[PDB]
DNA sequence: TCACGCAGTATCCTGT
RNA sequence: GGAUACUGC
C-alpha cells in the first residue's frame, strides 16, 4: 500500500517508478539508478544524485505533511464523515463520529501508514539487504563486483537521508524494559 | 570494554536468565530478530538432515554461525569489544525470538527444540576450563559429585554400577539423589547408597545441564505468553512477532475428484447432497465419516474437510469444534473407548438404521425405488442395457450383484473380478484400475 | 399410587 | 442420532 519512488528524467522528462533496488534479471539486472526508463534515453539518473536526494526530501516532506494533517473519517460506511478536527468525546475505541454519534473516526493516514512508507523508501535502497535477500545466486555473484561499486555509494548515501528521518521518528526506540518484565 | 561495556557477559554460553534492561533501535531489533530465525532455522534443517554428532552437522553449523556472526567459540585473550557486541546480540535476540514464539504450544516446542539443539552444540564446543567456569557461574556446583568425593568413593562407586570400567568410570561422573526417588534402583540393589543418597551415573553432563535449560526456558515462555497483551499494542513489533514464523530469510480439493469415479453410489449420494446442503443428518454424518477414514483421510485432514464443508451452513465457527469433533476423533477410535472403528460393510449399510424422508445414508440399491434408481442411473449416462440388467438385479434383492454390475459398467470392465463387500473395496478397486 | 411449565448450556458415547 | 447432568425464567 506504499507509494513508490516517482522520478522525473532531466533530460527526456519521463517518468521513473523504483520499488526495488535492482531491476532485471540474470546478469542483465543492474541497480534501478543506472540507466532510464526509456530505451531512446541514455541519461543515467545515477548521474543526476543531487536531484534524487532532493525529490526524495520532498517526498518524505510531503508523506510527514499528510500523516500531520490529522484526516479522520467516521467507519460507519453510512456516514463516512470526514473531519479534521479530533472531539474530545471518546468511546471505548477511540473518538466519537459528532456527524452520526454512534460510531469511531479512524485516521484516513495513521502512524503505521507513514513508518511503513518510510521503511519502502529505505527499502529502495538498501544495497546490502536487497544483495542477501531479494537477489538470486547468480545475480548476487554479478552484482558483488566493481563496476558498481559506485552505485553502491550512491545508494549508501540516498539510503542515510531515510535513515536519518527515521532515526527521528518515534514509532525508532524500543525500550527493552517495557517489553521483558 | 571500549565506552559502555561491562561484566555483564562473562561466558560465551548462558542460561537466558535475565532480560536485557537496554534501548535498542529498531533496525537493531530487526537486524537481530532475523538473524536468529535464521540461526535457529539452520539449525532444524541440519538437525533433519544429519545425526547431529555427525561432524557434518558440526561444520554447517559452524559455518552458520560464522556467517551470522554469533558466538560459538571461546576466546582465551579477554572480553574484546568485538566478542561483547557478539554476546550482546545473542542475549537481546534470544529474548526477541521468545516474544516471537509463545503465542502457541506448537511454536513453543520449535522454539525450545532449536535452542536446544544449540545450546548442545555449544557446549559441545567448550575447553574443560571453561566448561567448570560456565559450570560456576551458573551456581550449578558441579566439580552432580565433585570430584574429589568421587575419588573417596572411587572403589565403592566401581562395585556399584554394573558393567563400568575402570577408566571409562573415571569418564563419567555421577549424580546424587535422595533415595526415596531411586526406588527402582535401590530395591534390586544396583546403586550405592551413602547417607541416604545414591550415586546414580548419567558426555553424559550436557544431558544434565541440558535438563536444567529446557526447565528453565519452558517457564520463561509460559512467562512470556502471559504477558502478551503489554506488547500487541505496540504496532511496530506487531508485524514482526505476529509473523516472524512465516518469515522468508491425500488431499481435500482431490476428494470431489474421486466422488466422480471410485465412490460407490452410496457415497456419491452423501457426498452430493452434502454439497448441496452442507449438512448430514447423523446418520449420513457416520456413513461418510467412516468412509473417508477408509479411503485414508487422516484425522487432521477430515476435521479440516467437515469444519469447512460445515462452516458454510451459516453456522458458527466455534459450533463446530464444541459438537462435531468429538463425533469426528470417535471414528477414528480417538476418544471414549478409543477403539479403531472398521468402516461400515454393505452388511451393515443394508442391515444398519433405515433411511426415512430427509435422510440419504444406506445403500442406494436397497433404500431407492426401482423408478428412482433407474433415472440416478439414466442420469448417470448408463447404456439402457446396463441400465435395464442393473434394475433386474435389484429386483432379484442380490444389491451387491448390482453394485458389482454398476463398477463393470462404469470402469469398463467385462467382469468385476471382486466380490464386492465394503465400499472401502470398492474404492480400492477403482483406484487399482483407474492409478 | 406418583409426578408444575418451557428455554438453555455443558459433557460424553456409537463392536459383536 | 442418543444418553447424563442442572441452571434460568
Ligand atoms: S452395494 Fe455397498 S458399496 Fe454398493 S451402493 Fe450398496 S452399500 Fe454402497
Ligand atoms: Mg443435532
Ligand atoms: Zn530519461
Ligand atoms: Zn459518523
Amino acid at each position: 500500500d506504499c507509494e513508490r519512488f516517482k522520478f522525473f528524467c532531466p533530460k527526456c522528462g519521463t517518468e521513473n517508478i523504483y520499488d526495488n533496488v535492482f531491476d532485471g534479471s540474470g546478469l542483465q539486472i543492474e541497480p534501478g539508478l543506472k540507466r532510464c526508463s526509456k530505451p531512446e534515453c541514455d541519461a543515467s539518473p545515477l548521474d543526476y544524485v543531487i536531484q534524487v536526494h532532493n525529490k526524495l526530501l520532498l517526498d518524505i516532506r510531503r508523506y510527514i505533511k499528510k500523516y500531520y494533517s490529522g484526516w479522520l473519517v467516521c467507519e460507519e460506511k453510512t456516514c463516512q464523515n470526514r473531519t479534521r478536527r479530533l472531539p474530545l468525546s471518546f468511546s471505548r475505541n477511540g473518538p466519537i463520529c459528532q456527524a452520526c454519534s454512534k460510531a469511531t473516526l479512524r485516521s484516513e493516514y495513521p502512524e503505521k501508514a507513514l513508518y511503513t512508507q518510510l521503511c519502502f523508501y529505505r527499502f529502495i535502497f538498501d544495497w546490502d539487504y536487497a544483495l542477501e535477500k531479494v537477489v538470486s545466486e547468480q545475480e548476487r555473484g554479478h552484482l558483488k563486483k566493481k563496476l558498481f561499486q559506485e552505485s553502491e555509494n550512491q545508494y549508501k548515501k540516498l539510503k542515510s537521508t531515510v535513515d536519518q528521518v527515521l532515526s527521528r521518528s518515534g514509532y525508532s526506540e524500543v525500550n527493552l524494559s517495557k517489553l521483558f518484565q | 570494554t571500549g565506552d559502555r561495556k561491562g561484566d555483564l557477559y562473562p561466558s560465551s554460553l548462558q542460561f537466558y536468565q535475565h532480560p536485557p534492561t537496554e534501548n535498542i533501535s529498531l533496525i537493531e531489533f530487526e537486524t537481530f530478530a532475523i538473524e536468529r530465525l535464521k540461526l535457529l532455522k539452520a539449525v532444524e534443517n541440519l538437525g533433519v538432515s544429519y545425526v547431529k554428532n555427525s561432524e557434518e552437522y558440526s561444520k554447517k553449523l559452524e559455518l552458520e554461525l560464522r556467517k551470522l556472526k554469533f558466538p560459538y567459540r571461546p576466546l582465551h585473550e579477554e572480553i574484546s569489544d568485538d566478542v561483547y557486541d557478539l554476546r550482546r546480540k545473542d542475549h537481546i535476540s534470544h529474548f526477541i525470538l521468545r516474544l516471537a514464539y509463545c503465542q502457541s504450544e506448537d511454536l513453543r516446542r520449535w522454539f525450545i527444540q532449536q535452542e536446544m539443539d544449540l545450546f548442545k552444540f555449544r557446549f559441545g564446543l567448550l575447553t574443560k576450563e571453561s566448561v567448570q567456569e560456565f559450570l560456576k557461574l551458573n551456581d550449578l556446583q558441579y566439580v552432580a559429585i565433585s570430584e574429589d568425593e568421587k575419588n573417596m568413593h572411587k572403589e565403592d562407586l566401581m562395585n556399584s554400577s554394573f558393567g563400568l570400567s575402570l577408566t571409562k568410570m573415571e569418564d563419567t561422573e555421577f549424580y546424587k539423589v535422595p533415595f526415596q526417588a531411586a526406588l527402582d534402583l535401590v530395591r534390586p540393589r544396583k546403586v550405592f547408597l551413602w547417607r541416604g543418597f545414591a550415586f546414580i551415573p548419567h558426555k553424559d553432563i550436557v544431558s544434565i545441564v541440558l535438563n536444567d535449560f529446557r526447565a528453565k526456558l519452558s517457564k520463561a515462555l509460559a512467562l512470556s505468553a502471559r504477558s502478551l497483551p503489554v506488547v500487541q499494542s505496540d504496532e511496530r513489533l506487531q508485524p514482526l512477532l505476529n509473523h516472524l514464523s512465516h518469515s522468508y530469510i491425500i488431499s481435500l480439493e482431490q476428494i470431489d475428484g474421486f466422488a466422480a469415479k471410485s465412490f460407490p453410489l452410496c457415497m456419491r449420494q452423501l457426498h452430493k447432497s452434502l454439497r448441496e446442503n452442507h449438512h448430514l443428518r447423523h446418520g449420513g454424518r457416520m456413513q461418510y465419516g467412516l468412509f473417508l477414514k477408509g479411503i485414508g483421510l487422516t484425522l487432521e485432514q477430515a476435521l479440516q474437510f467437515w469444519r469447512l464443508e460445515f462452516t458454510k451452513g451459516k453456522v458458527d465457527s466455534e459450533k463446530f469444534d464444541k459438537v462435531y469433533a468429538y463425533s469426528i476423533r470417535h471414528n477414528y477410535g480417538k476418544e471414549g473407548k478409543r477403539t479403531d472403528y472398521t468402516p461400515y460393510s454393505c452388511m451393515k449399510v443394508i442391515l444398519s438404521n433405515p433411511p426415512s424422508q430427509g435422510d440419504y445414508h444406506g445403500c442406494p440399491f436397497r433404500h431407492s425405488d426401482p423408478e428412482l434408481l433407474k433415472q440416478k442411473l439414466q442420469s448417470f449416462k448408463v447404456p439402457s442395457s446396463g441400465i435395464n440388467q442393473i434394475l433386474e438385479l435389484v429386483k432379484g434383492m442380490h444389491y451387491q450383484l448390482a453394485c458389482q454390475k454398476y463398477f463393470e459398467l462404469t470402469h469398463s470392465v467385462d467382469d468385476c473380478g471382486f466380490s464386492l463387500n465394503h465400499p472401502n473395496q470398492y474404492f480400492a478397486e477403482s483406484q487399482k484400475l483407474l492409478t
